[PDB]
RNA sequence: CAGAGGUGAAAUUCUUAGACCGCACCAAGACGAACUACAGCGAAGGCAUUCUUCAAGGAUACCUUCCUCAAUCAAGAACCAAAGUGUGGAGAUCGAAGAUGAUUAGAAACCAUUGUAGUCCACACUGCAAACGAUGACACCCAUGAAUUGGGGAUAUCUUCACGUUUUCUGUUUUACGCGAAAGCUUUGAGGUUACAGUCUCAGGGGGGAGUACG
């Protein structure tokens, strides 16, 4: 996995990945527009 | 020491329990409708000096047809009424 | 005599899953094992046979609706609207 | 409410009969004066009774209430669908 | 301009929005979808305080007439308004000055109406339930 | 001072005492 | 530059000017009824009539009735503290297919010899009065074309029917139709529009 | 036996209703 | 097309691919101005758009029925503004916490621009308010003049029901003996009490510690 390894259990790089990533690299939050806990109204999800 | 037998509002011993509050005209403070001082005002759009100029230059308004006025109801809190 | 104070049908779980999850699952379990009213045959005869299948042994009939209850609150609006439009 | 009061009076002082089979028997013997049917009835089951009433020229009243409602109006603790009045 | 004789009158609509912060002098047609001149009181004074003053609104009216006569309009229908909504309904200080300067400049005043928005039942307005503690 | 503020102080002290008692027990 | 033409129900047509055909159509033009009908009754001076453009012929804009409303200064003036104000909303579909919504306001008056402070009505009589108003309006306005409907409202001949036929129920100080709006129109017809305008005025 | 009896009664009654309805329609037409 | 906003004055903001302004429309969520008052309804908390609908509540009328079936209460039970809690919706406006401007020796505040929880709905909790008429419930007597809401009885005007006069029952307000330390109360008492007894019921005993500690 891209997330595996290390002396502590952690991801070393941001977990938001690009939409153009090759298969095998596209793990994590894919083409995310935003992250974290939403405060306020929840928008619609989709293209 | 009671200051007013009506306690500053038109609500007797027990006939109502609650009255919808309203905003004051100036500061916007919330006060009960029966406690707020309320006046209805009708006023002219222009004063005498300006009315004569407009009436002369208007083919519609004149001696027979009067000019429109502004009619509004104003409710104030007890503090805003004294200061004004 | 009374066999449990407050832990009712959930008393089979022991001390094992958390108070709030057990309290949340209890209402649905009670309603799913209850017996519900049959509009035809006019009596309490509906029983659940699978996650959405309700069967009345009196009239010999099967009805579709609800996971843990015979009728969902959303369906009442649909029936009311349909009846009103038909009345028009 | 008038029909309920009338049925109560008939039950207090008269002769009546409950049940589809017994109502049909009264119609066959020509000893019936009025038949009352509840609203929640199967179409064919109610249709046989209505056909017999029409053939025998017997008046028929539609209760517009549940069978449990008709039982309560009759002052019973059981549900009844059909009622036949033989003597008033 | 339009194909009319010198005597014939061409009619427009002037919207006068007089708040406490500023003053608007907007001239449109009867439909309201096309505008000719729009001059505000803040385009003639170098200080924020003087934007609504009756003097500032007076100059906004005169420069409307200069361009309007070029466009071929000589008469105007008046539509005055205040902030309205959930705020004060009293018009600002510049409403009188803006209308008067139009008459003396040589504009034939038509009919005057009040078009301040008014709610049948409104939303909550600014300030707490204690009002503004000035 | 204001009786409401004094009551707030009392409530805070009582909450602290309850927490301390629970931890010490 | 263009010219706006009112339908044949009004005498003084060509009441406005404006400064590409697709954009022009749909605009709403507002005029005062006292200017069109050219009358000095001092009561039609408080009515504004709106028209909507449906077709452009050369430099002439051919319009159709949109709405009518009483000015705010007149409406505000007819309010009294110790009376009762009643309102009625009526929706009626004409023969052509135009459905319009009407708002009617009525006020009470004291009797000649009445010695009371107020003149409040009773809820039973207010509801009865409201029921009569909607019945007669729905009857007369549903059997006429759009041209006759506008003439009835503008000439102030329908309103005099209610005051005469509902005064026995309650003594009325005044009864007016506050606002009229067209909320639905049928499919567009070129033949119908030309018939309404008759002979159009020429434009330069 | 109950299913057979129910089918017999249903057949007869439905056919009678159909005949009456069609005759009413034709009598209204003519 | 060159600014708009905000203020005591400004700065907090926004605007040339373009705000502010004007016209018609679309979407969603709250809310029903003016008329609205010493008015009406509810046990209290509370309750204002129209039509349809369900179960109630009070007064009035009566030569209807019944015949003491009643008043007030430990224990027990039900409802109860706002804020707050849990689970699902909704999210327009306003807005605790927070952020950035002002102000100020100082501003954490009062002022300006924003902004999360909240605010709205359903179900389940909480059980507190200057929850005030700071005045427990039931019954009798009581002087004058006002009014006004609902019903009923008798005998001047208007249109094709409203109103006028006088009585009456129920509510709801204003303006004498007597009482009170006084302010004041006064047919709806805080009156009829040292000339002290109609019935029941809940609290108090100088001020703090304290509505605190333990259970
Ligand atoms: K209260
Ligand atoms: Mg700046
Ligand atoms: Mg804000
Ligand atoms: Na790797
Ligand atoms: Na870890
Ligand atoms: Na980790
Ligand atoms: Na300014
Ligand atoms: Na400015
Ligand atoms: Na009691
Ligand atoms: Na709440
Ligand atoms: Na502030
Ligand atoms: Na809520
Ligand atoms: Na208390
Ligand atoms: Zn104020
Ligand atoms: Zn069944």
């Amino acid at each position: 996995h891209p997330h595996g390894g290390g002396n502590h259990q952690h991801i070393g790089h941001p977990s938001t990945v690009s939409r153009h990533s090759p298969p095998g690299q596209k793990v994590g939050l894919i083409a995310a527009r935003r992250t974290g806990r939403i405060r306020g109204g929840k928008a619609v999800k989709g293209a | 020491t009671t200051k007013r037998r009506n306690h500053g509002r038109s609500k007797p011993a027990h006939s109502r329990g609650r009255v919808k509050p309203i905003h004051c005209f100036n500061c916007g403070r919330l006060t009960p409708k029966d406690k707020a001082v309320g006046r209805f005002v009708v006023r002219r759009m222009l004063d005498a000096a300006s009315a004569r100029d407009v009436a002369e230059a208007s083919p519609v308004y004149g001696a027979n047809f009067p000019m429109p006025r502004l009619y509004m109801k104003q409710r104030f809190c007890i503090a805003c009424a004294i200061h004004s | 005599a009374k066999r449990t104070v407050k832990m009712g049908v959930m008393g089979r779980y022991g001390t094992r899953y958390g108070a709030n999850p057990r309290k949340r699952a209890k209402k649905l379990e009670v309603s799913q094992h209850a017996k519900h009213f049959c509009s035809f045959c006019g009596k309490f005869a509906f029983r659940r046979k699978a996650v959405g299948i309700w069967r009345c042994d009196g009239c010999s009939k099967t009805v579709a609706g609800g996971a843990y209850t015979l009728s969902t609150p959303n369906n009442s609006t649909v029936r009311s609207t349909v009846r009103r439009l038909r009345e028009l | 409410d008038t029909i309920n009061a009338k049925l109560q009076l008939v039950m207090k002082s008269g002769k009546y009969v409950l049940g589809t089979q017994q109502a049909l028997t009264t119609l066959r013997q020509g000893r019936s004066k009025l038949v009352v049917i509840a609203n929640n009835c199967p179409p064919i089951r109610r249709a046989e009774v209505e056909y017999y009433c029409t053939l025998s020229k017997t008046p028929i009243h539609h209760y517009s209430g549940n069978n449990l409602d008709l039982g309560t109006a009759c002052g019973k603790h059981f549900r009844t669908c059909v009622l036949s009045v033989t003597n008033v | 301009g339009p194909n009319v004789k010198k005597g014939d009158l061409v009619y427009g609509v002037v919207h006068i929005f007089a708040s406490f912060n500023d003053t608007f002098v907007h001239v449109t047609d009867m439909s309201g979808r096309e505008t000719y001149v729009k001059v505000t009181g803040g385009m003639k004074v170098k200080a924020d305080r003087d934007e609504s003053s009756p003097y500032a609104a007076m100059m906004a009216a005169q420069d409307v007439v200069a361009r309007c006569k070029e466009c071929g309009i000589n008469a105007l229908h008046v539509k005055m308004r205040a902030v309205g909504g959930v705020r004060t309904k009293s018009p600002g200080p510049g409403a009188q000055a803006a209308l008067r300067a139009l008459a003396r400049a040589g504009m034939k005043i038509g009919r005057i109406e009040d078009v301040t928005p008014i709610p049948t039942d409104s939303t909550r307005r600014k300030g707490s339930r204690r009002g503004r503690r000035l | 001072m204001r009786p409401k503020w004094h009551k707030k102080r009392i409530k805070r002290l009582k909450l602290r005492r309850r927490r301390m008692r629970q931890r010490s027990k | 530059w263009y010219d706006v033409v009112a339908p044949a129900n009004f005498e003084k047509r060509q009441f406005a000017k404006t400064i590409a055909a697709d954009v022009l159509r749909g605009r709403v033009f507002e005029a005062n009824l006292a200017d069109l009908n050219q009358s000095a009754g001092e009561e039609e001076a408080y009515r504004k009539v709106r028209f909507t453009v449906q077709e452009v012929q050369g430099r002439n804009l051919l319009t159709q009735f949109h709405s009518m409303e009483v000015t705010t200064d007149k409406m505000a003036s007819l309010l009294r503290k110790w009376c009762t104000t009643m309102e009625t909303t009526v929706e009626v579909k004409t023969a052509d297919g135009y459905t319009m919504r009407l708002f009617v306001v009525a006020f009470t008056k004291p009797q000649a010899n009445q010695q009371s402070r107020n003149c409040y009505a009773k809820q039973r009589l207010v509801k009865w009065l409201r029921m009569r108003i909607t019945k007669m309006i729905k009857r007369r306005l549903s059997k006429v074309q759009i041209k006759e409907a506008v003439s009835l409202l503008t000439r102030n001949v329908l309103s005099d029917a209610l005051v005469r036929r509902c005064n026995p129920i309650l003594p009325l100080r005044e009864l007016r139709i506050r606002k009229v709006r067209v909320v639905r129109t049928p499919k567009f017809d070129a033949q119908a529009l030309l018939s309404a305008h008759g002979t159009i005025p020429a434009s330069v | 036996h109950d299913q057979v009896r129910d089918r017999v009664v249903r057949a007869f009654l439905v056919e009678e209703q159909r005949i009456v309805k069609q005759a009413l329609k034709e009598h209204s037409k003519m």
